């Protein structure tokens, strides 16, 4: 719900692919060394199908 | 609308968040949460505007 | 062909067919059998393969035909040495 | 009864999973201590990670203790230490692995994007996958009552469970559980059943992850690979010179971040070994194997989880992924600061002594041994070392034909590298041929050039039958000269030129050459009068040949000695009558359309000459006072700022609107810089009065400054505009622009003020410069990326399609035509002519044949041409649909390489291209080729239908337009933002504008057509490069748009899986092999798509050329999943692997090979 409307909503595309945005908008621990590449692989490269592989992983 | 998405309601419930916010791990009591923030703006071997 | 090179396409399309066998007939005469057939006039081996394509004479056939009589002098003017081997492991 | 088992010729590399057993295949021992070095003796441990036993010894033949030492024992290991005594190379190949006590994961194979571990088995990655096998949740593994088959329980449900049930559905926790997990899965059974289940009553709300998963698992059971080797137990070790630990300076030893890798994860396997055997604690144990995995999965790509530390360096360590994730240094080279050569031939450079020296030492030692004088090898090292004369005169002999090529530092094209003859020059600087200096964009300001030696005796010969100077006549961009003659020349021929009347004139006759004599011995001027000589012309027709055309006309002392210079052919003084300009470099083109090759190097060589010596006969200069200021400067800078003061004043009682005054005050002040610039032109360009027989004339200025004006030479009207006029408008950094503009100009004094502003300028253009030379290379990356893969071949198919071409007309509304569009291009099929006949099929345009599309005058603008976008090739280019522009005046060679000179040709004149309803530019460009949506894109009628509103805002909604005629109806959706075209009852045609905007390429490949779509791509790619003044010809934009459209979709019912996007190539190959091989319903139709330079070259055969560009832990994991080979026809992929490039002097290598890897 939260996580995906507003990742969907938002990146579109966020033009210059704006990193520093959503993950603020995420929950849980921050500052962390995991969850970063797990967005730096979703924006790009495999377009539109890629963000919907996303939610669903 | 700022307090409306406002977990925190008191002040052990904002040291706390704050002090999970900047340091996520150790499980946040009432010295730590206390002492780090008060080791952010409000003490000169931690902060100072010249 | 000190600057072109490029009369020599002509006579076989491709430019790179024509450094091919250009370069597999300066490789005879730089190293083994030399004997060019346009005068050398002091130039490399690189210029002179050249010179030969353009006059005409020293192509991709010519060269490989040329390489077919080479193995059959080779090989059947000197049988004698291979017929007797033959008969070496019955 | 071949069957070799040794290293021979390969054709292919196989990239899969390795089995333990697979892994144990390389094992030449077993790593077991973390011990490196020795302390004391220096010497390799028993069994560490720098063992003698296991990998290789360290000296070259002798063994570790000292019991064998010379070559008596190369294949003898030693009896007191089983140290195989043969080279020290071996340390350098030889592998070794570690076996570990409990399983453990790869990092790759776990989390890279998709969880490949987790979507062959179907469960959440970071979620479910983590907290199964760090010991926290227990998993189950398959069950035949209450619980499933991969569900999550805790340590409470799984007792409770065992309780219910237990000793009939034992499932473990960890790493082995997960192993136990993909070992149990059968890959086929469920290959069947999902295959079953996806397709039983479910629309499009299922269909996604149905033919996704089926596919990949279909995929994965065809590989070969065993999902049990998906988590390894056996870690294989990296060879120890690949990680050495050398000895620096004075101790102080210098060694790689993987030992101390390798030695943290033998060390946590070793006490996790020694906790199976003592004491199990279950806390213990379970940490240590989570320890484990720490070390192994920092060892095999840190990335990732914050990144192990140590090692004193407050960075991280650079794991074996590091060292393969993101310049060739090359032998006989050098390189030196460049000085321009006048003497110098058009196929010849400096090159220094000394460095030439230095050089082809080698090539010397063998001429030198070859000859005499040297005794021996050793003896010629000695004799150059101490350069003996006579050495240098061998040198004469070694760099006598033995091309040398030269390379600048920013190569945006194929001119980058040129080849010349190598001319020793006493000196230590590089001089090169002022005429190829504009093909390097090099200037004199200090730059310094790059020289390499062509070694192989083919390589000598690529570089003179390609590389050379001389076979670069014309650019590859467009059909001009490239070796056009500049500035210093230019002014030369334009001072041949010039008709002065009188001053020592009269119309004294003579015959050509005679002329000279007449020159030198003062008497007559230069540039006069005219007077009238005998000039001999020579012209061919029809049977070719030479004929004469002796006759009497009117030149100069410049033209007719000039005329000397001009070669045989030529329709002569017609060429000289003129002037030197730009019909300069046409007379060149001329030349070698019509004559060929040598004779129009010579007349290059001889006009250089001319030019250079005349030039320096001339004397021109540049006083102050060559910058003559007009007089009504300040007449009209008064009347300008007289109108703006009034206008200010207007302002000052409100009448005018004042909150756009800015604007018009703007124009004002404008008006008056064209009226200086009007002025200051038309009064440095006439001018003078001469005096002839009874005086009173006027001719042109002869003002120097005009003088390299008007004929090329580096000066352009705005420079001059601000030398002696003034510099207009000047830009602020808020991006507006100043109501004062630079009233005063550089002939005269400029207050501090004004020069504070003029910064602005000059910051912005440096920067901006800085700016779009990297972002021109970055765009030519990309687009050679994605095009450097196609190379003509196949000779020439047939087809006869291809787009209409028309000279581009903004005619319609502004008035501007170019017809040179068509030259050197295929002819599709006789395309007409006002009668009968004419213009054959297949015939390519001539130079002189396009010239004759004049006299079938005016009428005939539309020519159906072969292109590079239609053909019905396969994977290649046919020689006939491209065309024949290159520096050859003939068709392209067959087996050339159209990808990377056409991408080369786009992104060359990228450095002159300023960024930013017209974008502009070169981001313009870029949004063009990546097919990007506008932000506002218009829509388009899919089919021919009845226009009719499709119930006034229901949705949603958001009006609703819907076209519906003859069959089957279409609901747009129009979101009420943005007007309308077309009113309701109105019929529209297959592919009708109904928003009035900004056309998406997309909609236009997907309904106009692909002609369309491809026309309107080059011709709104080169509108940006009319206002750049780029000539760039449509041949190479046509080339990337091919592959560019490499991709499509099929949609009805084949052997291809519907769903799935492929490309035409492997479409159009099997479609053509299913209508003729058992029917042709067993295929289906596809459908053309459009996907950007990105978007294409992502999509790629081989997994090595993917490994190049884009993200290598990606392409190298997947690749590794489906067993996957490389066979082999790639350009990029075939380069890294160091073999011949499958295009050029290659190709046939490659043809030759291909075809005989069809016997298996
Ligand atoms: N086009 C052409 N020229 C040949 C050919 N063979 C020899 N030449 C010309 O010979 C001239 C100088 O060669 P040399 O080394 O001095 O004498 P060489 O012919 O016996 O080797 C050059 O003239 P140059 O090129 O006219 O000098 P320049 O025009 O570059 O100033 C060179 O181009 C050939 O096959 N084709
Ligand atoms: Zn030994
Ligand atoms: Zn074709």
């Amino acid at each position: 719900q939260s996580q995906l409307k507003l990742l969907v909503t938002r990146g579109k595309e966020q033009g210059y692919l704006t990193y520093a945005e959503v993950n603020d908008h995420l929950p849980e621990d921050i500052v962390d060394s995991d969850q970063i590449e797990d967005i730096i692989q979703m924006i790009n490269d495999m377009g539109i199908q890629v963000m919907e592989e996303a939610p669903d992983a | 609308e700022t307090l409306r998405v406002d977990p925190t309601n008191d002040r052990l419930s904002a040291l706390v968040e704050i002090y999970r916010m900047m340091r996520p791990g150790e499980p946040p009591t009432r010295e730590a949460a206390e002492s780090l923030f008060e080791n952010l703006f409000f003490s000169e071997d931690r902060y100072d505007l010249s | 062909a000190r600057v072109t090179v490029q009369d020599a396409v002509e006579k076989i399309g491709n430019r790179f067919d024509l450094v091919l066998v250009a370069a597999r007939r300066a490789r005879q005469m730089q190293v083994g059998g030399k004997d060019p057939l346009v005068p050398e006039e002091n130039d490399k081996t690189t210029v002179i393969a050249l010179r030969e394509i353009e006059e005409g004479l020293i192509n991709n056939q010519i060269l490989d035909v040329r390489e077919r009589q080479e193995q059959q002098e080779q090989e059947a003017a000197e049988l004698q040495a291979v017929t007797a081997i033959a008969e070496g492991r019955r | 009864l071949k069957a070799q088992t040794k290293t021979e010729e390969f054709d292919a590399i196989k990239i899969a999973l390795a089995s333990p057993d697979m892994i144990r295949s390389w094992s030449f021992g077993e790593v077991k201590k973390p011990e490196t070095i020795n302390y004391r003796t220096f010497k390799p441990e028993r069994d560490g990670l720098f063992c003698a036993r296991i990998f290789g010894p360290v000296k070259d033949y002798e063994c570790l203790c000292g019991k064998y030492k010379r070559l008596k024992h190369r294949g003898v290991i030693c009896e007191k230490c089983g140290v195989e005594v043969t080279q020290t190379k071996v340390r350098r190949e030889r592998m070794g692995h570690i076996e570990l006590a409990s399983p453990t994961a790869h990092i790759w194979f776990l989390k890279s994007l998709p969880s490949r571990i987790g979507l062959l088995l179907d469960m959440p990655l970071r979620d479910i996958e983590r907290v199964l096998y760090f010991e926290s949740y227990v998993v189950i593994e398959g069950g035949m009552t209450n619980l499933e088959r991969q569900q999550i329980l805790t340590e409470e449900q799984y007792l409770d469970a065992l309780e219910e049930f237990g000793d009939e559905f034992d499932a473990k926790m960890g790493a082995e559980a997960i192993q136990a997990l993909l070992k149990s899965m059968d890959l086929e059974q469920e290959c069947e059943q999902l295959r079953e289940e996806l397709n039983e009553t479910n629309s499009e709300t299922k269909r996604k992850k149905l033919t996704k998963r089926i596919k990949l698992l279909e995929a994965f059971v065809q590989s070969g690979n065993k999902p049990e080797w998906m988590i390894l137990t056996v870690l294989p070790v990296l060879p120890p010179d690949l990680r050495p630990l050398v000895p620096l300076d004075g101790g102080r030893f210098a060694t790689s971040d993987l030992n101390d890798l390798y030695r943290r994860v033998i060390n946590r396997n070793n006490r996790l070994k020694r906790l199976l055997d003592l004491a199990a604690p279950d806390i213990i144990v379970r940490n240590e194997k989570r320890m484990l995995q720490e070390a192994v999965d920092a060892l095999l790509d840190n990335g990732r989880r914050g990144r192990a530390i140590t090692g004193s360096n407050k960075r991280p360590l650079k794991s074996l992924a590091d060292m393969i994730k993101g310049g060739k240094r090359v032998d006989y080279s050098g390189r030196s600061v460049i000085t321009v050569g006048p003497y110098l031939r058009l196929h010849q450079c400096g090159l220094p002594k000394k460095m030439a020296l230095e050089l082809f030492k080698p090539f010397i030692y063998g001429k030198l041994e070859l000859r005499g004088l040297a005794t021996t090898i050793k003896a010629a090292k000695k004799m150059v070392e101490r350069e003996e004369a006579v050495v240098w005169d061998i040198l004469d002999e070694v760099i006598r034909e033995h091309p040398v090529l030269l390379n600048r530092a920013p190569t945006l094209h194929r001119l980058g590298i040129q080849a010349f003859e190598p001319v020793l020059i006493e000196g230590k600087a590089i001089q090169l041929h002022p005429l190829v200096c504009a093909a390097y964009n090099a200037d004199f300001d200090g730059d310094q050039m790059a020289v390499h030696v062509p070694l192989t005796l083919e390589a000598q010969l690529e570089a003179r039958a390609l590389m050379m100077s001389t076979n670069n006549i014309l650019s590859p961009a467009n059909g001009e000269p490239i070796i056009v003659p500049s500035q210093d020349v230019v002014l030369g021929l334009y001072y041949m030129t010039r008709d002065c009347v009188n001053a020592k004139g009269e119309g004294m006759v003579l015959t050509g050459p005679k002329e000279a004599e007449r020159l030198y011995r003062s008497g007559l001027a230069s540039l006069h009068a005219r007077v009238k000589v005998r000039i001999t012309e020579y012209e061919k027709d029809a049977n070719g040949e030479l004929v004469a055309k002796t006759s009497l006309k009117d030149t100069t002392v410049g033209r007719a000695i000039l005329w000397m210079i001009v070669p045989k052919g030529l329709p002569y003084s017609i060429v000289n009558q003129a002037l030197g300009k730009k019909a300069i470099s046409k007379m060149l083109n001329t030349c070698y359309r019509i004559l060929g090759l040598k004779p129009t190097v010579i007349f290059a060589d001889q006009i250089m000459y001319t030019g250079f010596a005349y030039a320096a006969r001339s004397g021109a200069s540049v006083g102050i006072d060559d910058m003559v200021i007009p007089e009504k400067k300040h007449e009209i800078i008064s009347e300008a700022e007289a109108e703006v003061a009034e206008i200010q004043e207007q302002f000052q009682s409100g009448l005018v609107t004042a909150g756009e005054r800015y604007n018009k005050v703007i124009d004002i002040w404008a008006a008056a810089n064209d009226r200086v610039s009007k002025a200051m032109m038309d009064n440095l360009q006439t001018e003078t009065v001469i005096n002839r027989d009874g005086q009173e004339e006027k001719q042109v200025s002869f003002n120097s400054i005009y003088m390299m004006a008007d004929s090329g030479a580096r000066g352009s009207a705005a420079q001059i505009r601000q030398l002696a006029g003034m510099r207009g408008l000047m830009a602020k950094p808020d991006g507006s622009i100043i109501e004062t503009p630079i009233t005063a100009n550089f002939r005269e004094g400029l207050n501090v003020l004004q020069y504070f502003i003029s910064t602005h300028g000059a910051r912005k253009g440096l920067a901006d410069t800085a700016l779009k030379t990297a972002n021109s290379g970055y765009l030519t990356r990309r687009l050679v990326d994605v095009a450097q893969d196609l190379v003509v071949t196949e000779d020439d198919c047939g087809t006869h399609e291809g787009i209409m071409m028309t000279p581009v007309i903004e005619g319609g509304d502004v008035k501007e035509p170019l017809r040179d569009r068509v030259l050197g291009r295929v002819t599709a099929e006789d395309v007409l002519k006002p009668g009968t006949a004419d213009i054959l099929v297949p015939r390519n345009t001539l130079l002189h044949e396009q010239w004759c599309d004049l006299l079938e005058e005016n009428s005939v603008d539309a020519v159906k041409v072969r292109s590079v976008v239609s053909c019905d090739t396969d994977f290649g280019v046919c020689a006939h649909c491209y065309g024949r522009d290159l520096a050859r005046g003939h068709i392209i060679n067959k087996g050339e390489a159209i990808g990377v000179i056409a991408a080369q040709s786009i992104g060359e004149p990228g450095t002159q291209l300023t960024m930013r309803d017209i974008t502009g530019g070169l981001p313009r460009v870029a949004d063009l080729f990546e097919a990007r949506r506008p932000k506002e894109p218009a829509i388009l009628a899919e089919i021919s239908g009845i226009v009719s509103f499709g119930k006034e805002t229901k949705g949603k909604r958001r009006l609703v337009i819907t076209p519906v005629d003859g069959s089957d109806p279409y609901e747009e959706m129009i979101p009420k933002w943005r007007q309308l075209n077309v009113f309701e009852g109105e019929r529209v045609e297959r592919g009708d504008v109904i928003s009035d905007g900004p056309e998406a390429p997309h909609d236009i490949l997907r309904l106009r057509g692909v002609h369309a779509v491809t026309r309107y791509i080059v011709n709104e790619v080169q509108d940006v490069y009319r206002l750049q003044g780029v000539k760039i010809n449509d041949k190479h934009i046509e080339v990337i748009v091919r592959q560019m459209l490499r991709k499509a979709t099929i949609v009805n019912a084949g052997s291809s899986d519907f769903l799935e996007g492929e490309q035409v190539e492997y479409s159009r190959v099997k479609i053509a092999n299913r209508e003729l091989e058992a029917n042709g319903k067993v295929g289906a139709t596809y459908s053309r798509d459009l996907l950007g330079i990105t978007k294409a070259s992502l999509a790629t055969e081989s997994f090595i050329s993917a490994a190049s560009f884009q993200e290598t832990t990606r392409v190298l994991t997947e690749a590794a999943v489906a067993g996957k080979r490389d066979e082999l026809r790639g350009l990029k992929e075939n380069v890294i692997v160091g073999r011949l490039i499958p295009a050029g002097t290659g190709y046939a290598y490659h043809q030759d090979r291909m075809r005989r890897r069809a016997a298996g």
